[PDB]
Protein backbone atom coordinates (compact mmCIF):
# COMPACT_ATOMS: atom_id res chain seq x y z
CA UNK A 1 0.00 0.00 0.00
CA UNK A 2 1.76 3.20 -1.55
CA UNK A 3 -0.38 5.37 0.77
CA UNK A 4 0.54 4.34 4.36
CA UNK A 5 3.87 2.95 3.83
CA UNK A 6 5.15 6.32 1.60
CA UNK A 7 2.97 8.79 3.57
CA UNK A 8 2.59 8.54 7.82
CA UNK A 9 -1.40 8.79 6.77
CA UNK A 10 -0.96 12.76 6.78
CA UNK A 11 -3.04 14.83 4.05
CA UNK A 12 -0.29 17.17 3.38
CA UNK A 13 1.97 13.75 2.20
CA UNK A 14 -0.77 12.25 0.01
CA UNK A 15 -2.10 15.20 -1.91
CA UNK A 16 1.37 16.12 -3.08
CA UNK A 17 1.96 12.30 -4.23
CA UNK A 18 -1.15 12.56 -6.04
CA UNK A 19 1.30 14.67 -8.34
CA UNK A 20 2.76 12.05 -9.81
CA UNK A 21 0.50 10.28 -11.32
CA UNK A 22 0.12 6.11 -11.76
CA UNK A 23 3.58 5.25 -10.24
CA UNK A 24 1.54 2.92 -7.73
CA UNK A 25 -1.52 1.55 -10.21
CA UNK A 26 1.55 -0.32 -12.21
CA UNK A 27 3.40 -1.20 -8.91
CA UNK A 28 0.07 -2.74 -7.30
CA UNK A 29 -0.52 -5.26 -10.77
CA UNK A 30 2.59 -6.38 -10.60
CA UNK A 31 2.35 -8.12 -6.89
CA UNK A 32 -1.22 -9.47 -7.95
CA UNK A 33 0.24 -10.77 -11.51
CA UNK A 34 2.59 -12.54 -9.20
CA UNK A 35 0.41 -13.65 -6.99
CA UNK A 36 -1.96 -15.40 -9.68
CA UNK A 37 1.49 -16.61 -11.19
CA UNK A 38 1.77 -18.11 -7.88
CA UNK A 39 -1.42 -19.77 -7.05
CA UNK A 40 -1.52 -21.12 -11.19
CA UNK A 41 2.19 -22.57 -10.46
CA UNK A 42 1.09 -25.02 -7.56
CA UNK A 43 -2.27 -26.21 -9.17
CA UNK A 44 0.03 -26.83 -12.45
CA UNK A 45 1.91 -29.74 -10.66
CA UNK A 46 -0.15 -31.79 -8.47
CA UNK A 47 -3.68 -31.53 -10.15
CA UNK A 48 -3.43 -33.79 -12.75
CA UNK A 49 -6.42 -36.93 -12.11
CA UNK B 1 -16.13 2.58 -6.15
CA UNK B 2 -15.03 -0.13 -8.11
CA UNK B 3 -16.37 1.42 -11.49
CA UNK B 4 -14.67 4.12 -10.20
CA UNK B 5 -11.40 2.40 -9.36
CA UNK B 6 -11.28 0.53 -12.69
CA UNK B 7 -12.28 3.94 -14.85
CA UNK B 8 -15.24 1.70 -16.55
CA UNK B 9 -18.78 1.67 -16.59
CA UNK B 10 -19.34 -2.57 -16.48
CA UNK B 11 -17.17 -4.47 -14.08
CA UNK B 12 -16.43 -8.12 -14.90
CA UNK B 13 -16.84 -11.24 -12.42
CA UNK B 14 -13.86 -11.19 -9.96
CA UNK B 15 -12.76 -10.29 -6.71
CA UNK B 16 -11.05 -6.86 -6.77
CA UNK B 17 -8.23 -5.23 -4.37
CA UNK B 18 -10.08 -1.70 -4.05
CA UNK B 19 -9.06 0.50 -1.24
CA UNK B 20 -8.19 0.54 2.44
CA UNK B 21 -9.82 1.58 5.64
CA UNK B 22 -8.99 3.09 8.96
CA UNK B 23 -10.46 3.86 11.99
CA UNK B 24 -10.63 8.01 12.59
CA UNK B 25 -9.51 9.50 15.85
CA UNK B 26 -12.43 10.23 18.50
CA UNK B 27 -10.63 13.67 20.24
CA UNK B 28 -7.31 15.47 20.44
CA UNK B 29 -5.05 15.21 23.65
CA UNK B 30 -2.65 18.02 24.77
CA UNK B 31 -0.11 17.46 27.85
CA UNK B 32 2.35 19.96 28.96
CA UNK B 33 4.47 20.46 32.38
CA UNK B 34 3.34 22.96 34.51
CA UNK B 35 5.41 26.17 34.63
CA UNK B 36 3.62 28.95 34.91
CA UNK B 37 6.52 32.27 35.75
CA UNK B 38 7.04 34.23 32.53
CA UNK B 39 10.24 34.46 30.55
CA UNK B 40 12.70 37.16 31.51
CA UNK B 41 13.31 38.11 27.78
CA UNK B 42 13.22 41.71 28.38
CA UNK B 43 16.62 41.78 30.15
CA UNK B 44 18.21 40.05 27.14
CA UNK B 45 16.92 42.27 24.04
CA UNK B 46 17.31 45.68 26.37
CA UNK B 47 20.16 45.83 28.13
CA UNK B 48 22.18 49.63 29.25
CA UNK C 1 9.84 46.11 32.55
CA UNK C 2 11.83 46.35 35.65
CA UNK C 3 10.08 47.58 38.71
CA UNK C 4 12.27 47.73 41.98
CA UNK C 5 10.23 48.43 45.49
CA UNK C 6 11.78 50.81 48.16
CA UNK C 7 10.80 49.71 51.70
CA UNK C 8 10.58 51.03 54.60
CA UNK C 9 7.71 53.83 53.50
CA UNK C 10 8.92 56.22 56.00
CA UNK C 11 11.88 55.39 58.14
CA UNK C 12 11.41 57.36 62.10
CA UNK C 13 15.07 57.04 64.09
CA UNK C 14 16.78 59.27 66.49
CA UNK C 15 19.81 60.97 65.21
CA UNK C 16 23.48 58.88 66.32
CA UNK C 17 21.52 55.98 65.31
CA UNK C 18 22.34 53.88 62.00
CA UNK C 19 19.53 54.31 59.34
CA UNK C 20 19.37 51.37 56.85
CA UNK C 21 17.38 51.64 53.13
CA UNK C 22 16.96 48.86 51.77
CA UNK C 23 16.08 48.73 47.84
CA UNK C 24 14.76 45.73 45.58
CA UNK C 25 14.44 45.24 42.38
CA UNK C 26 11.66 42.46 40.71
CA UNK C 27 14.35 41.14 38.51
CA UNK C 28 14.21 37.32 37.16
CA UNK C 29 17.87 37.36 36.25
CA UNK C 30 18.92 40.81 38.84
CA UNK C 31 20.70 44.40 38.53
CA UNK C 32 24.12 43.45 38.81
CA UNK C 33 25.59 46.56 40.88
CA UNK C 34 24.36 48.84 38.82
CA UNK C 35 21.97 50.78 41.09
CA UNK C 36 22.07 54.33 42.51
CA UNK C 37 20.94 56.53 45.15
CA UNK C 38 19.34 59.91 45.27
CA UNK C 39 18.85 62.89 48.15
CA UNK C 40 15.67 65.24 47.19
CA UNK C 41 15.32 67.81 49.89
CA UNK C 42 12.15 69.73 49.48
CA UNK C 43 12.57 72.46 47.56
CA UNK C 44 15.87 72.52 45.44
CA UNK C 45 16.49 69.89 43.11
CA UNK C 46 17.91 66.26 43.98
CA UNK C 47 21.30 65.16 44.70
CA UNK C 48 23.27 62.35 43.87
CA UNK C 49 24.26 60.15 46.73
CA UNK C 50 25.93 56.87 45.38
CA UNK C 51 26.70 55.73 41.68
CA UNK C 52 26.66 52.06 41.59
CA UNK C 53 26.86 49.39 44.46
CA UNK C 54 29.25 51.14 46.59
CA UNK C 55 31.74 53.91 45.66
CA UNK C 56 30.41 57.31 46.04
CA UNK C 57 30.56 60.51 43.67
CA UNK C 58 33.20 63.45 44.19
CA UNK C 59 31.95 65.65 47.26
CA UNK C 60 29.40 63.21 49.39
CA UNK C 61 30.26 63.13 52.82
CA UNK C 62 31.41 60.14 54.82
CA UNK C 63 27.97 59.96 56.09
CA UNK C 64 26.86 57.65 53.20
CA UNK C 65 27.44 53.82 52.69
CA UNK C 66 26.26 51.51 50.08
CA UNK C 67 26.29 47.90 49.88
CA UNK C 68 24.46 45.23 48.51
CA UNK C 69 24.77 42.83 45.26
CA UNK C 70 22.54 40.95 42.98
CA UNK C 71 19.02 41.48 43.88
CA UNK C 72 19.49 42.95 47.35
CA UNK C 73 21.02 46.47 47.89
CA UNK C 74 21.32 47.82 51.21
CA UNK C 75 22.38 51.55 52.13
CA UNK C 76 23.14 52.77 55.91
CA UNK C 77 23.66 56.27 56.95
CA UNK C 78 25.87 56.90 59.96
CA UNK C 79 25.63 60.19 62.20
CA UNK C 80 22.72 61.72 61.19
CA UNK C 81 21.98 65.41 61.46
CA UNK C 82 18.94 68.10 59.97
CA UNK C 83 20.09 68.16 56.29
CA UNK C 84 19.34 64.33 55.77
CA UNK C 85 16.06 65.06 55.89
CA UNK C 86 15.10 64.31 52.50
CA UNK C 87 13.10 61.89 50.62
CA UNK C 88 15.40 59.17 49.11
CA UNK C 89 15.11 57.27 45.59
CA UNK C 90 17.00 54.53 43.71
CA UNK C 91 17.58 54.03 40.32
CA UNK C 92 18.39 50.62 38.15
CA UNK C 93 20.80 51.51 35.00
CA UNK C 94 20.67 47.88 33.75
CA UNK C 95 17.72 47.57 31.53
CA UNK C 96 15.76 50.20 30.03
CA UNK C 97 12.76 50.81 31.72
CA UNK C 98 14.87 54.06 33.25
CA UNK C 99 12.71 54.88 36.35
CA UNK C 100 13.14 55.86 39.87
CA UNK C 101 12.57 54.14 43.45
CA UNK C 102 9.10 53.93 44.84
CA UNK C 103 10.01 56.77 47.43
CA UNK C 104 11.51 56.70 50.76
CA UNK C 105 10.72 59.74 53.44
CA UNK C 106 13.01 59.37 56.09
CA UNK C 107 11.94 61.36 59.41
CA UNK C 108 14.71 62.74 62.01
CA UNK C 109 13.13 61.59 65.97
Amino acid sequence: DCTMYICGDSTECSNLLLQYGSFCTQLKRALTGIAVEQDKNTQEVFAQV
Amino acid sequence: ETKCTLKSFTVEKGIYQTSNFRVQPTESIVRFPNITNLCPFDEVFNAT
Amino acid sequence: EVVMTQSPASLSVSPGERATLSCRARASLGISTDLAWYQQRPGQAPRLLIYGASTRATGIPARFSGSGSGTEFTLTISSLQSEDSAVYYCQQYSNWPLTFGGGTKVEIK
